[PDB]
RNA sequence: AGUAGUAACAAGAG
RNA sequence: CCUCUGAAUAAACUAUU
RNA sequence: AUCUAUAAUAGUUUUU
C-alpha cells in the first residue's frame, strides 16, 4: 500500500489542511555568489517593458532615458509600461470625487508631520548605501559621514536638527561645483575631490545585491538599497502615502494581523451584504505580473501633483523632490563576477566597474548576451534605470493607485448593469465582481483588466485565478467563509532566538502561548511544544538538569551547585533546576515563577547587583539595588542576562579604526548622561553643542544647589573657576 | 564636582575636544548608535555556533578581581583577551555557574515592588478558582482588548507626562499637568515614591508599567477585561470552555458593564418569550458574571441602566429611571418617544443612520461639576437651563445638550476628517463620535447653532456662542441660571411594579420603563458570563445563537423530522428557536413566519420533494406567530452587529450554505455538522419550498418566452408554467399550483 | 584526530580550491573563463523514494524520543490534555521517522560542534542513537562513522566535507542507479535468526563523500518541530469534530478507530486509515520535508497549492476559472528537475488529480 | 523651500513627453477636468487586449509531465530504510557516555 | 571527487 | 614558519520590553 | 463608549 499524503485532501478540504502545503521545516534556498546577472537581466528587462518609449540623455547626468508615459497603446497581452497620464489622473480625480475631502485633510496631517519630523528619523533601518564609500554601511554611520562632508564643505543646515533642513543642505549640494570626501587605506586619510557630475551620479545610486532565505521561490532575484540623499524624500511622501490609505476601505495597508483580518472580513461582508439577492457574484483572487518594474515614477509624480492641489508650493516641493529623483537613478552593478582556470587550477575576481569595456571572451552565452544589452546603459561603473520602482519602495503610493482602479468599479462609474470592488494590498489583489449573468461577469471582468492596461498594470493571468464569491486568497491570508488557521507559517518561530538564556526561555514560551491564542495550537500539542523547547534550550545552553550525567564542560559546576541546594524546584533551568511551566502559567516570568522556592543565598547570588555580566551605573558610586543592563523579552534582569562577544571581521579591514571612534562617543555620551539623566529614557533635542549644554547644566544646578543651601560656597566657586576653564579651553 | 572634572579632562583632550564642540544634543542621537556594524544575520545560528567556543560571553574586567581563573577541577572561566571594540574581557558559562553557587549574596528585598506586575500575575493565578470543562462551538471574534491596563482614567501621553513630573521635575520642558486626573495621581505617586532609593531609570521603567494603558487586536470569546485576556491562552480554545475566576480583587466598572449587557440579552430574549417575565427571572437566577450570581450584584450595585432596572423590577428592587449619556445623568420627568432609523447627511458629506427618538420629553441631567433641565421635541431642542459652576463645566454641559437633541444644525456641523468606523471597518456609536468631536471644539458648533434676543426673566444670565454672560441676546433655547440643582431627589429609589409584559409602572400607575425603551446595541462583556442551562448559547452573541441554532437542529434531526412530518404545530412551538426569533427583525417576524410555514404544507401536499437543507434553514423562522399574506420573499433578514444579513431562501448564503460535496452546513463560516442523507430525498431536481404558490418545475424552458421577475407573478392563472429570474442569476421554469 | 593521510586528503578535498589571483597577472590565461553555471541535469523517477516513505511510516518496537517533564496538572483542561498528549506521545515515538529525526539532530549538532571546535582537523564522529525496546531497557545502536575535514566556514552557504561510512545489510547491485555516489565495500558476515534457525548474509560498508553548510547543519539540529507540524495537524482535525459533537472524541478516534481519512492507494484503489496511520504519514512527510529540502521542492509547493485550491473550488461547485492555465503548469513543471522528492510529490500529486476529478 | 539649478533641470526632465517644464505640468494638472479619457482610451485599445476565463472542468486538467532522463538517486546525508545499528543493551540515558567509548 | 545550481565552496588575508 | 578572521536589503505588521 | 504614543530587538508577508 503505497502511503499518498496529498489524497488526505479528498475528505479534508484543502484550507482547512493548508498547512500541510508548507515545507517549511526544511532550510530555505541561498544565493551564493553574485548578484550582477540578476541587476543586469532586471534592469534590462525593465526596458524591454518600455522598449516602444521616447529615449532622451539627460543634461544634467548624460545617462540614457526611457520615456514609456504617453506610449502606444498595447495590442496583446504581454507587459507593458505605457500608462496614460490622462487616465491616472482621471483615476485620482474619481478616488477624491468618491471621498471628498481626502486628499486635502492627508495633506494637512502630512504638513504637520514634514513640519515636526526630526532628522534622527533617518537613523532607523538597518543598512544604507554610503555615497562617501561606495558600499552599505550602517544607517547611523552613513548620516554621520554624509553629515560630516557636509560641514566639511559648508553646508550646515542640518544643525537646525529638522529633516527638512537636512533636505535643504541636499538639494544646495546638488548646486556645488566640487564636493571633498576623506578617504582611507592601508589606516591614512587622503582627501578626494568629486565634480559636479559624479557626485550627482553618487547622490542618485541605489545598490543592488541578491535576496537570501525566501521561500516558495525556485530561481533568486535581486534587491536594492537607496543612498543618503533619497531617504527623507520617500519619507515624506510615504507618510502621505500612509495617510490617505489609512482613510479607505478597500487598502489592506497599513493594518496587518488580526486586525487585518478583522478588516478584510468586514469588507468583504459588506460587500456581499450590498449585492443584491439576484445577480452572480465571482471573486477573482490575483496577482500583477512585474508590478515594479511596470510602474513609472512619472507617474507618481502626477499622482502626487494632483493630490497636492491648493497646497502651499514649499509642501508640494518638498513632496516632488522624491519621484523627480527617482526617475533619474542609477543602479549599481554589484561585484562582478569569478573567472576560473582549469589547466593553471585558478580563480580570480572581475568587478562590475571593467563590464564597460571587457573582453567579451570569457562569458558564456546568457551572461555575454546581457552585457551586449546593458552596455549603452553603463556610466561611472553603474547603469541608467529612468523606468520602474526599484524594488519594494513606493508600496503605500501603490496601493493607492491600485484603490483608484478598484474605485473605478462602481455603478456610477461603469454606467451599465456589473460593478466591482475589493481589497487592495500593494500589488495583490482580490476582485469581487457583481453582474446580473455570466456575460456581464465577462465583461466586468474584461473591463477591469483594459482599465489596469490603461494605467500600466498587468494582471497575471497564469497565477490569476476566478470562482463564485465565498473562498479566496489575499497576501498569504486563505479565506474559505472566513479565514484559516495556518501554523507552519509561524513554525520558523518556535525554537532558540540566541538572545542569552533568559530572553531565550521567555521568547519560547511566550511564543507558544501567542500561538495558542493565535493559530489554534492545541493544548496537547502546546504542552509537548513546550517539552521540545525545553529540550533544545538546554542542548544549547549545556544546562541539562543537575541530577544527570550529560558529559559537558558545564555540568560539573551545575552538579556541584545541584548538591548545595535544598530547594531544586526554586533553581532556574539555565542553573540546571526542573520545569515548572504548563499551561495555565505560560503567561508569568520564569524568576517570578519559582521565586518562592529559592534559598536566599541562591537568590541573592542570582539578582547580585553587582555581577560583572550586567554592567553598572555610576550614580553616587554604583546604583546598587537591581541587576541593571534594551530588555526585550527579558522582564527581570539576572546573571543569565550576560551578552555574547562581537564579530572582528573589521579587525583585518582600513575600517578598524573606527572601532576607536565609537568607542570615544560612547565615552561623551557617556558623561552627557552625568549631566541630564533624562537622556537615556527620552531623546534629548536641541541646537547647542555639547559641551555649552553640559557648562550651563553645572552653572545652573551649582546656583540652584548653592541657593537651597544644598551645598556651600566654596563648591560653588569652584565649580564656576572650572566652568571658566572649560570656557577657555572651548575657543583654544 | 566629578562631572565638571571629567568634562574638563575630556575637553584637555583633541579628538574628545573636537566631538564636543562639533556635536549639537540633537547629533548626540545619531553618534550614539554609530557603531561599525552588528554583522548578525541568523541570530539562532549564531548562538548554535557560539556557544561551542571556550569563552563566548563577554563580561566587564572587574570579574578578573572577583572570580578566580580556574574552578577546583582547573578548567578556565575566563581569559585575558579583550571584546573587539571595547574593553570587556571574553568569560566562559562556567563563570556564570560558578558565580550562582559561590558569589557574594546580597539582599533581594526590593525586587517585588520593583516587578509588582509580575508578581500580581502570580499572586492572581495562585488564588484563582477552576470549573468544569464545557466543550462546544466556540465563536471567537476579533476585537480590541486590553493587555495592560494601566490606569483607568489616563492615556499614554498623559501617563508619561506623570512619570516625567515624578521622576524627572526639571526636564518636563514646558508641559503643564491641566488635567484633574493627572494631577491628583501626581500627587499621590509622589507621596508614595517619597524618600525613594530606586535608581530615576528603573523608578521610570515601574510607573510605566503601572500607568500606561496598551491594546491589541485579537481574536477573544468570553470577557475582554486585562486580568481575563492575561490568561485567554488558558480559558478559551477552538472547542471548548475552561470556567476560571482570576483570584485578585475586580474593578467596579468592569462589573457594571458586564451587567449591562447580560441584563440587555436577557431582556431581549425574553420579549420573544410567551411568558416574558418567568423567562426572565430563571434567566437572572441562572446567570453568573465573573463567578459571581447576578442575584447578588443586582441587589448590590446601583446601577443606572434600562435593562438593569427592569432586571430589578423583576426581582422586586427599587429602581431609579434613569440613564447615562455624555457623562449625565438624565431621568426624564415627562414625556414618551418611539425610537426610529432616520438616514441623516453629515456637514462632512457623510451619510449615516441615527436613532431619533420621536415625541416631546422633559428630562433633567445630573453632572459630577454641571446641572440642567432640558425640554425637547423630535429633533428639536425647545429650551435648556444650565447651572453649572464655571464656564468650562456650563459648555460642556451645552454640547452634551446640544448633541442629545439631535438637531440637524448639530448634524451639519460637523467638520473636518470625522470617522464613524473603526480602523478595522467595525460601526461606531454615532452620538459617541459626535460627542467626541464637539468635545475637542465645538466652535463651528455654537456659531451655527443660532442667536435669539432673552427676556431678562428672574435674572438668570444669557451666554453666547462665544461663551459669555450676555443679557440682551443669549444661545437658542439655552439659559444660564444659578439655583437650580434638585440633586437630592436624583438618588430617590422608587417602589414599582412590573407587568407580566416587562412594563414597569409606578405606584400611581404611569409607565415608566418597557421592553422597547432597552437598547437595541449587541455588544461585549468585560467579565466572563456564565449560563447555566439546557441551552448555554441562550443568551450569547448573534453568529453563536445562528450556529448552536442550526446545530442543534441538525443534531436532533430524527425526532425533529418526525415532528415535523407528523405534528408541526409543537415544533414551531420549541424553545429552541426563541433566541433564533430575537433575532429576526420584529416587524418582520409574523410576515417571515407566515410565509416560511405556507412553504412547509406545500411541501407536505406534493410528494415526492423532500429538501432536508430547505427545512433546515427555514425551521427557526416559522417560529413565530403568522401573519397571512401573499408576499413573496428572496431572503429573510437576520439583525448581526447592527447589520441585516440576508439568508436566501434558494440556494447559498453568506450565512447559512450547505456543500453537498462533503455534506457539511457552514453557518457564518462555523462547521455546523454533516447532514445525514435519507432515503425519501427527492432526486428529481424538483423544488416546492422557494414559492409561495408556485412550483418550480426544471431549468430554462425557452418555449414560454422570456423570464421576470419575482414580484411580477402576481398575474398566472391555475397550471400556467413561466420562466423565473428566482435565484442567483438563474432562470428557472415553474408552474403555479 | 585522524592523521592527515593521502586517502582522507583527496577523499576531503584538500587542495581542491584553485588558488585566488589578480585580474591583471592573470588575464592572458588562454583558457581562463566564468564559472560554469549550468542548469541542474534532468533525472527520472525510480521507485526507491516511494520504498523509503512507505518504511519511513511504519512503527517500531523500540520508543525513539524521551520528551521532558513538565509541571504538574492542575486545571481539567490540563488533565485533558495531558491524555490526549499521552495518546500522541504514544502514537509518534514508535515511527521511524522520529528515529530519522533522532539520527539526524544528533550527526547534525556533532557535525557543527566539530566544526567550529576544530577548524583545521580531521575528527573522527560515531554515529549514535539511544532507544528503549518495548521492554523498557535502554539501548545504545552505532549507525557508523563520519570523517569531517576542514572547517574554516566563513559565509552560511561554505560547504565542509565530510566521508560517510555506514552499514548496512542491502546488497548494493539490486538497484545500483540509487548508488552513483557510494563505494560499497564487503565487511563481514552477519547471522540472522528468521524464525528458528539462523542465516548468514553479507555486512556491507556503504562509503561515500558529502558536504553540508552551517545553515543545512543548524536547520538538521532543529528537527524536532517536524513533531509538532504533525501534531497540531492531527489536534486540528480532532478539535473540529469535537465542536460539532460537544464532547472529546480522542479516545474515540485513537482506540475505537471509528472514523479513518484516505491516506493512500493500492491496486484495489484507494485506502483508509485512522488518526494514528493519518499521524505518522504527516510526520513522515514533514522529516523528509526536512531531509531533502531544495529550491525544486519550494517551488512546486508553492506553484502547486494554487492549483490545489483550483480543484477544490471545483470539488465545491464554485464554477472555477481560469485565464492562463498552461502558463500555471508549465510554472508547476518548471521546478521538477532532478529531486526524487519532489519528483514523489508530483507523482501524488497526478494520483490526487486522478482520484479527485471522478 | 524652493526648486533651483541642478533640481530645477532634473525636475524638467521628469515629465510625460509632451511636457517641458515642471511649471507648465503643474499648471496643466491644476485645471484638469475628467472628460471621458479612459473610455476614450478603452474604445481606441484594441479587442485582443481581453482577460478572457476558460472554465475549469473535471475534464480540463491534465497530469504535471515529470523530466525524462537516468533515474534519480540517493542524496540524503546518511542511510535511511538501509541502515544497519550495531546495539548494546546498555542502561544509559540520552547523550549520557562518551560516544568513542560507546563506539 | 563532493556539496551545490544560473554561482559559488572545495580556506582568505597580512 | 608565524599573526589575525569566520560576515548587518526596503515597507508594513506581529511579540516583548 | 473610544483607542495608530514613542525607541530597541527578533519573526512573518510582499516570482518574467
Ligand atoms: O459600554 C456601553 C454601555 O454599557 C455603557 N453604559 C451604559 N450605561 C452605563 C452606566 N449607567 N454606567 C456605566 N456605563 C454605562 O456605555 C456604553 C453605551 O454603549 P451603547 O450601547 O453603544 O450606547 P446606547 O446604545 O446605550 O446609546 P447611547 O447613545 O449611549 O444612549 C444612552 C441612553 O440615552 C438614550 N437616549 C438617547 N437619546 C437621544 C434619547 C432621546 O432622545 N430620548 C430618550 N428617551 N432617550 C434617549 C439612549 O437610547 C439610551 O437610552
Ligand atoms: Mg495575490
Amino acid at each position: 500500500m503505497d502511503v499518498n499524503p496529498t489524497l488526505l485532501f479528498l475528505k479534508v478540504p484543502v484550507q482547512n489542511a493548508i498547512s500541510t502545503t508548507f515545507p517549511y521545516t526544511g532550510d530555505p534556498p541561498y544565493s551564493h555568489g553574485t548578484g550582477t546577472g540578476y541587476t543586469m537581466d532586471t534592469v534590462n528587462r525593465t526596458h524591454k517593458y518600455s522598449e516602444k518609449g521616447k529615449w532622451t540623455t539627460n543634461t544634467e547626468t548624460g545617462a540614457p532615458q526611457l520615456n514609456p508615459i504617453d506610449g502606444p497603446l498595447p495590442e496583446d497581452n504581454e507587459p507593458s509600461g505605457y500608462a496614460q497620464t490622462d487616465c491616472v489622473l482621471e483615476a485620482m480625480a474619481f478616488l477624491e470625487e468618491s471621498h471628498p475631502g481626502i486628499f486635502e485633510n492627508s495633506c494637512l496631517e502630512t504638513m504637520e508631520i514634514v513640519q515636526q519630523t526630526r532628522v534622527d528619523k533617518l537613523t532607523q533601518g538597518r543598512q544604507t548605501y554610503d555615497w562617501t564609500l561606495n558600499r552599505n554601511q550602517p544607517a547611523a554611520t552613513a548620516l554621520a559621514n554624509t553629515i560630516e562632508v557636509f560641514r566639511s564643505n559648508g553646508l550646515t543646515a542640518n544643525e537646525s536638527g529638522r529633516l527638512i533642513d537636512f533636505l535643504k543642505d541636499v538639494m544646495d549640494s546638488m548646486d556645488k561645483e566640487e564636493m571633498e570626501i576623506t578617504t582611507h587605506f592601508q589606516i591614512g586619510k587622503k582627501k578626494q575631490r568629486l565634480n559636479k557630475r559624479s557626485y550627482l551620479i553618487r547622490a542618485l545610486t541605489l545598490n543592488t545585491m541578491t535576496k537570501d532565505a525566501e521561500r516558495g521561490k525556485l530561481k533568486r532575484r535581486a534587491i536594492a538599497t537607496p543612498g543618503m540623499q533619497i531617504r527623507g524624500f520617500v519619507y515624506f511622501v510615504e507618510a502621505l502615502a500612509r495617510s490617505i490609505c489609512e482613510k479607505l476601505e478597500q487598502s489592506g495597508l497599513p493594518v496587518g494581523g488580526n486586525e487585518k483580518k478583522a478588516k478584510l472580513a468586514n469588507v468583504v461582508r459588506k460587500m456581499m451584504t450590498n449585492s443584491q439577492d439576484t445577480e452572480l457574484s465571482f471573486t477573482i483572487t490575483g496577482d500583477n505580473t512585474k508590478w515594479n518594474e511596470n510602474q513609472n515614477p512619472r507617474m507618481f509624480l502626477a499622482m502626487i501633483t494632483y493630490i497636492t492641489r491648493n497646497q502651499p508650493e514649499w509642501f508640494r516641493n518638498v513632496l516632488s523632490i522624491a519621484p523627480i529623483m527617482f526617475s533619474n537613478k542609477m543602479a549599481r552593478l554589484g561585484k562582478g563576477y569569478m573567472f576560473e582556470s582549469k589547466s593553471m587550477k585558478l580563480r580570480t575576481q572581475v568587478p562590475a566597474e571593467m563590464l564597460a569595456n571587457i573582453d567579451l571572451k570569457y562569458f558564456n552565452k546568457s551572461t555575454r548576451e546581457k552585457i551586449e544589452k546593458i552596455r549603452p546603459l553603463l556610466i561611472d561603473g553603474t547603469a541608467s534605470l529612468s523606468p520602474g520602482m526599484m524594488m519594494g519602495m513606493f508600496n503605500m503610493l501603490s496601493t493607492v493607485l491600485g484603490v483608484s482602479i478598484l474605485n473605478l468599479g462602481q455603478k456610477k462609474y461603469t454606467k451599465t448593469t456589473y460593478w466591482w470592488d475589493g481589497l487592495q494590498s500593494s500589488d495583490d489583489f482580490a476582485l469581487i465582481v457583481n453582474a446580473p449573468n455570466h456575460e456581464g461577469i465577462q465583461a466586468g471582468v474584461d473591463r477591469f483588466y483594459r482599465t489596469c492596461k490603461l494605467v500600466g498594470i498587468n494582471m497575471s493571468k497564469k497565477k490569476s485565478y476566478i470562482n463564485r464569491t465565498g473562498t479566496f486568497e489575499f497576501t498569504s491570508f486563505f479565506y474559505r467563509y472566513g479565514f484559516v488557521a495556518n501554523f507552519s507559517m509561524e513554525l520558523p518561530s518556535f525554537g532558540v532566538s540566541g538572545i542569552n538564556e533568559s530572553a531565550d526561555m521567555s521568547v519560547g514560551v511566550t511564543v507558544i502561548k501567542n500561538n495558542m491564542i493565535n493559530n489554534d495550537l492545541g493544548p496537547a500539542t502546546a504542552q509537548m511544544a513546550l517539552q521540545l523547547f525545553i529540550k533544545d534550550y538546554r542542548y544549547t545552553y549545556r544546562c541539562h538538569r543537575g541530577d544527570t550525567q550529560i558529559q559537558t564542560r558545564r555540568a560539573f559546576e551545575l552538579k556541584k551547585l545541584w548538591e548545595q541546594t535544598r530547594s531544586k524546584a526554586g533553581l532556574l533551568v539555565s542553573d540546571g533546576g526542573p520545569n515548572l511551566y504548563n499551561i495555565r502559567n505560560l503567561h508569568i516570568p520564569e524568576v517570578c515563577l519559582k521565586w518562592e522556592l529559592m534559598d536566599e543565598d541562591y537568590q541573592g547570588r542570582l539578582c547580585n547587583p553587582m555581577n560583572p555580566f550586567v554592567s553598572h551605573k555610576e550614580i553616587d558610586s554604583v546604583n546598587n539595588a537591581v541587576v541593571m543592563p534594551s530588555m526585550e523579552y527579558d522582564a527581570v534582569a539576572t546573571t543569565h542576562s550576560w551578552i555574547p562577544k562581537r564579530n572582528r571581521s573589521i579587525l583585518n579591514t582600513s575600517q578598524r579604526g573606527i572601532l576607536e571612534d565609537e568607542q570615544m562617543y560612547q565615552k561623551c555620551c557617556n558623561l552627557f548622561e552625568k549631566f541630564f539623566p533624562s537622556s537615556s529614557y527620552r531623546r534629548p533635542v536641541g541646537i547647542s553643542s555639547m559641551v555649552e549644554a553640559m557648562v550651563s547644566r553645572a552653572r545652573i544646578d551649582a546656583r540652584i544647589d548653592f541657593e537651597s543651601g544644598r551645598i556651600k560656597k566654596e563648591e560653588f566657586a569652584e565649580i564656576m573657576k572650572i566652568c571658566s576653564t572649560i570656557e577657555e579651553l572651548r575657543r583654544q | 564636582m566629578e562631572r565638571i572634572k571629567e568634562l574638563r579632562d575630556l575637553m584637555s583632550q583633541s579628538r574628545t575636544r573636537e566631538i564636543l564642540t562639533k556635536t549639537t544634543v540633537d547629533h548626540m542621537a545619531i553618534i550614539k548608535k554609530y557603531t561599525s556594524g552588528r554583522q548578525e544575520k541568523n541570530p539562532a545560528l549564531r548562538m548554535k555556533w557560539m556557544m561551542a567556543m571556550k569563552y563566548p560571553i563577554t563580561a566587564d574586567k572587574r570579574i578578573m578581581e572577583m572570580i578566580p581563573e580556574r574552578n577546583e577541577q582547573g578548567q578556565t572561566l575566563w581569559s585575558k583577551t579583550n571584546d573587539a571594540g571595547s574593553d570587556r574581557v571574553m568569560v566562559s558559562p562556567l563563570a556564570v555557574t560558578w558565580w550562582n553557587r559561590n558569589g557574594p549574596t546580597t539582599s533581594t528585598v526590593h525586587y517585588p515592588k520593583v516587578y509588582k506586575t509580575y508578581f500580581e500575575k502570580v499572586e492572581r493565578l495562585k488564588h484563582g478558582t477552576f470549573g468544569p470543562v464545557h466543550f462546544r462551538n466556540q465563536v471567537k471574534i476579533r476585537r480590541r482588548v486590553d493587555i495592560n491596563p494601566g490606569h483607568a482614567d489616563l492615556s499614554a501621553k498623559e501617563a508619561q507626562d506623570v512619570i516625567m513630573e515624578v521622576v524627572f521635575p526639571n526636564e518636563v520642558g514646558a508641559r503643564i499637568l491641566t488635567s484633574e486626573s493627572q494631577l491628583t495621581i501626581t500627587k499621590e505617586k509622589k507621596k508614595e515614591l517619597q524618600d525613594c532609593k530606586i535608581a530615576p531609570l528603573m523608578v521610570a521603567y515601574m510607573l510605566e508599567r503601572e500607568l500606561v494603558r496598551k491594546t491589541r487586536f485579537l481574536p477573544v470569546a468570553g470577557g475582554t477585561s486585562s486580568v481575563y485576556i492575561e490568561v485567554l491562552h488558558l480559558t478559551q480554545g477552538t472547542c471548548w470552555e475552561q470556567m476560571y475566576t482570576p483570584g485578585g480583587e475586580v474593578r467596579n466598572d468592569d462589573v457594571d458593564q458586564s451587567l449591562i449587557i447580560a441584563a440587555r440579552n436577557i431582556v431581549r430574549r425574553a420579549t420573544v418569550s410567551a411568558d416574558p417575565l418567568a423567562s426572565l427571572l430563571e434567566m437572572c437566577h441562572s446567570t453568573q458574571i465573573g463567578g459571581v450570581r447576578m442575584v447578588d450584584i443586582l441587589r448590590q450595585n446601583p446601577t443606572e441602566e434600562q435593562a438593569v432596572d427592569i432586571c430589578k423590577a423583576a426581582m422586586g428592587l427599587r429602581i431609579s429611571s434613569s440613564f447615562s449619556f455624555g457623562g449625565f445623568t438624565f431621568k426624564r420627568t415627562s414625556g414618551s418617544s418611539v425610537k426610529r432609523e432616520e438616514e441623516v447627511l453629515t456637514g462632512n458629506l457623510q451619510t449615516l443612520k441615527i436613532r431619533v427618538h420621536e415625541g416631546y420629553e422633559e428630562f433633567t441631567m445630573v453632572g459630577r461639576r454641571a446641572t440642567a433641565i432640558l425640554r425637547k421635541a423630535t429633533r428639536r431642542l425647545i429650551q435648556l437651563i444650565v447651572s453649572g459652576k464655571d464656564e468650562q463645566s456650563i459648555a460642556e454641559a451645552i454640547i452634551v445638550a446640544m448633541v442629545f437633541s439631535q438637531e440637524d444644525c448639530m448634524i451639519k456641523a460637523v467638520r473636518g476628517d470625522l470617522n464613524f468606523v473603526n480602523r478595522a471597518n467595525q460601526r461606531l456609536n454615532p452620538m459617541h463620535q459626535l460627542l467626541r468631536h464637539f468635545q475637542k471644539d465645538a466652535k463651528v458648533l455654537f456659531q451655527n447653532w443660532g442667536i435669539e434676543p432673552i427676556d431678562n426673566v428672574m435674572g438668570m444670565i444669557g451666554i453666547l456662542p462665544d461663551m459669555t454672560p450676555s443679557t440682551e441676546m443669549s444661545l437658542r433655547g439655552v439659559r444660564v441660571s444659578k439655583m437650580g440643582v434638585d440633586e437630592y431627589s436624583s438618588t430617590e429609589r422608587v417602589v414599582v411594579s412590573i407587568d407580566r409584559f416587562l412594563r414597569v409602572r409606578d405606584q400611581r400607575g404611569n409607565v415608566l420603563l418597557s421592553p422597547e425603551e432597552v437598547s437595541e446595541t449587541q455588544g461585549t462583556e468585560k467579565l466572563t458570563i456564565t449560563y447555566s442551562s439546557s441551552m448555554m448559547w441562550e443568551i450569547n452573541g448573534p453568529e453563536s445563537v445562528l450556529v448552536n441554532t442550526y446545530q442543534w437542529i441538525i443534531r436532533n434531526w430524527e425526532n425533529v423530522k418526525i415532528q415535523w412530518s407528523q405534528d408541526p404545530t409543537m415544533l414551531y412551538n420549541k424553545m429552541e428557536f426563541e433566541p433564533f426569533q430575537s433575532l429576526v427583525p420584529k416587524a418582520a417576524r409574523g410576515q417571515y413566519s407566515g410565509f416560511v410555514r405556507v412553504l412547509f404544507q406545500q411541501m407536505r401536499d406534493v410528494l415526492g420533494t423532500f429538501d432536508t437543507v430547505q427545512i433546515i434553514k427555514l425551521l427557526p423562522f416559522a417560529a413565530a406567530p403568522p401573519e397571512q399574506s401573499r408576499m413573496q420573499f428572496s431572503s429573510l433578514t437576520v439583525n448581526v452587529r447592527g447589520s441585516g444579513m440576508r439568508i436566501v431562501v434558494r440556494g447559498n448564503s453568506p450565512v447559512f450554505n450547505y456543500n453537498k460535496a462533503t455534506k457539511r452546513l457552514t453557518v457564518l463560516g462555523k462547521d455546523a455538522g454533516a447532514l445525514m442523507e435519507d432515503p425519501d430525498e427527492g432526486t428529481a431536481g424538483v423544488e416546492s419550498a422557494v414559492l409561495r404558490g408556485f412550483l418550480i418545475l426544471g431549468k430554462e424552458n425557452k418555449r414560454y418566452g422570456p423570464a421576470l421577475s419575482i414580484n411580477e407573478l402576481s398575474n398566472l392563472a391555475k397550471g400556467e408554467k413561466a420562466n423565473v429570474l428566482i435565484g442567483q442569476g438563474d432562470v428557472v421554469l415553474v408552474m403555479k399550483r | 584526530n585522524m592523521k592527515k593521510t593521502s586517502q582522507l586528503k583527496w577523499a576531503l578535498g584538500e587542495n581542491m580550491a584553485p588558488e585566488k589571483v589578480d585580474f591583471e597577472d592573470c588575464k592572458d590565461v588562454n583558457d581562463l573563463k566564468q564559472y560554469d553555471s549550468d542548469e541542474p541535469e534532468p533525472r527520472s523517477l525510480a521507485c526507491w523514494i516511494q520504498s523509503e516513505f512507505n518504511k519511513a511510516c511504519e512503527l517500531t518496537d523500540s520508543s525513539w524520543v524521551e520528551l521532558d517533564e513538565i509541571g504538574e496538572d492542575v486545571a481539567p483542561i490540563e488533565h485533558i490534555a495531558s491524555m490526549r498528549r499521552n495518546y500522541f506521545t504514544a502514537e509518534v515515538s514508535h515511527c521511524r521517522a522520529t528515529e530519522y529525526i533522532m539520527k539526524g539532530v544528533y550527526i547534525n549538532t556533532a557535525l557543527l560542534n566539530a566544526s567550529c571546535a576544530a577548524m583545521d582537523d580531521f575528527q573522527l564522529i560515531p554515529m549514535i542513537s539511544k532507544c528503549r525496546t518495548k521492554e523498557g531497557r535502554r539501548k545504545t545502536n552505532l549507525y557508523g562513522f563520519i570523517i569531517k575535514g576542514r572547517s574554516h566556514l566563513r559565509n552560511d552557504t561554505d560547504v565542509v566535507n565530510f566521508v560517510s561510512m555506514e552499514f548496512s545489510l542491502t546488497d548494493p547491485r539490486l538497484e545500483p542507479h540509487k548508488w552513483e555516489k557510494y563505494c560499497v565495500l564487503e565487511i563481514g558476515d552477519m547471522l540472522l535468526r528468521t524464525a528458528v534457525g539462523q542465516v548468514s548474509r553479507p555486512m556491507f560498508l556503504y562509503v561515500r563523500t558529502n558536504g553540508t553548510s552551517k545553515i543545512k547543519m543548524k536547520w538538521g539540529m532543529e528537527m524536532r518541530r517536524c513533531l509538532l507540524q504533525s501534531l497540531q495537524q492531527i489536534e486540528s482535525m480532532i478539535e473540529a469534530e469535537s465542536s460539532v459533537k460537544e464532547k472529546d472524541l480522542t479516545k474515540e478516534f485513537f482506540e475505537n478507530k471509528s472514523e479513518t481519512w484516505p491516506i493512500g492507494e493500492s491496486p484495489k484503489g484507494v485506502e483508509e486509515g485512522s488518526i494514528g496511520k493519518v499521524c505518522r504519514t504527516l510526520l513522515a512527510k514533514s522529516v523528509f520535508n526536512s531531509l531533502y529540502a531544495s529550491p525544486q521542492l519550494e517551488g512546486f509547493s508553492a506553484e502547486s497549492r494554487k492549483l490545489l485550491l483550483i480543484v477544490q473550488a471545483l470539488r465545491d461547485n464554485l464554477e472555477p476559472g481560469t485565464f492562463d492555465l498552461e502558463g500555471l503548469y508549465e510554472a508547476i513543471e518548471e521546478c521538477l528537475i532532478n529531486d526524487p522528492w519532489v519528483l514523489l510529490n508530483a507523482s501524488w500529486f497526478n494520483s490526487f488529480l486522478t482520484h479527485a476529478l471522478r | 523651500f524652493e526648486i533651483t539649478g541642478t533640481m530645477r533641470r532634473l525636475a524638467d526632465q521628469s515629465l510625460p513627453p509632451n511636457f517641458s517644464s515642471l511649471e507648465n505640468f503643474r499648471a496643466y494638472v491644476d485645471g484638469f477636468e475628467p472628460n471621458g479619457c479612459i473610455e476614450g482610451k478603452l474604445s481606441q485599445m484594441s479587442k485582443e487586449v481581453n482577460a478572457r476565463i476558460e472554465p475549469f472542468l473535471r475534464t480540463t486538467p491534465r497530469p504535471l509531465r515529470l523530466p525524462d532522463g537516468p533515474p534519480c538517486s540517493q542524496r540524503s546525508k546518511f542511510l535511511l530504510m538501509d541502515a544497519l545499528k550495531l546495539s548494546i543493551e546498555d542502561p544509559s540515558h540520552e547523550g549520557e557516555g562518551i560516544p568513542l567509548y560507546d563506539a
